[PDB]
């Protein structure tokens, strides 16, 4: 059983996380980017989309994470 | 600047996410969240050179992608928990890992002996010496929870770096 999401963090690092049954995309980046000293409500995230190589889409911090299982984000800075 | 790039192994549940963010946010994790993937960076200047290290915490249980990164690393934090003989002796099967990808005898390493703030010692200092001895590495005890030996382990990597 995997449910993960492939994170790209800013300053070239790179996080994988583990979702569980009602998680956002907050609470689930929330250490993260904590430990690295980053603030949520400091930095956008988005989806990069498949069949393609730059495709980003932004996303809602309050969006569930479960919907972005196997799917890889970028996090950058405002 | 110079860009040392270190990953960290070990058995799971030793400490290498607590002893890496320990050293990256000075704060310890007390809760168990096993990794899958994680990589660090962090700005430091050791021994009055500005350094950039970049940290590659590496999943002790399973998962193949190991060959991946031990090929990328310059140097290898091999970290082991006191209170836990099997994790000692998974050791040496690292050490064969990191041989085969690198496919040398001198690959700079540093013997980590986690949790030394606890009295359930079951993995003697001299020991671990030998180990380290017979890979012609140092060994350093650490706990990620007092953030004893934490600074220096991650900088006599660096040192470790330096000398190869
Ligand atoms: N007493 C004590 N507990 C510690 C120390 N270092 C880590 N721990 C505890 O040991 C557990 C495992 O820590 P962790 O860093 O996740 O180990 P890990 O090697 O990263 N595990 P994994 O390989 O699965 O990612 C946690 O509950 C943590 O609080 C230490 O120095 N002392
Ligand atoms: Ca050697
Ligand atoms: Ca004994
Ligand atoms: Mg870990």
């Amino acid at each position: 059983t995997s449910n993960t999401i492939r994170v790209f963090l800013p300053n070239k690092q790179r996080t994988v996380v583990n979702v569980r049954n009602g998680m956002s995309l907050h609470d689930c980046l929330m250490k993260a980017l904590k430990v690295r000293g980053l603030q949520p409500e400091c930095c956008a995230v988005f989806r990069l989309l498949h069949e393609h190589k730059g495709k980003k889409a932004r996303l809602d911090w309050n969006t569930d994470a479960a919907s972005l299982i196997g799917e890889e984000l970028q996090v950058d800075f405002l | 600047m110079t860009e040392y790039k270190l990953v960290v192994v070990g058995a799971g549940g030793v400490g290498k996410s607590a002893l890496t963010i320990q050293l990256i946010q000075n704060h310890f994790v007390d809760e168990y969240d096993p990794t899958i993937e994680d990589s660090y960076r962090k700005q430091v200047v050791i021994d009055g050179e500005t350094c950039l290290l970049d940290i590659l915490d590496t999943a002790g249980q399973e998962e193949a992608m190991r060959d991946q990164y031990m090929r990328t690393g310059e140097g290898f934090l091999c970290v082991f928990a006191i209170n836990n003989t099997k994790s000692f002796e998974d050791i040496h099967q690292y050490r064969e890992q990191i041989k085969r990808v690198k496919d040398s005898d001198d690959v700079p390493m540093v013997l980590v002996g986690n949790k030394c703030d606890l009295a359930a010692r079951t993995v003697e200092s001299r020991q671990a010496q030998d180990l380290a001895r017979s890979y012609g590495i140092p060994y350093i005890e650490t706990s990620a929870k007092t953030r004893q030996g934490v600074e220096d382990a991650f900088y006599t990597l660096v040192r470790e770096i330096r000398q190869h």
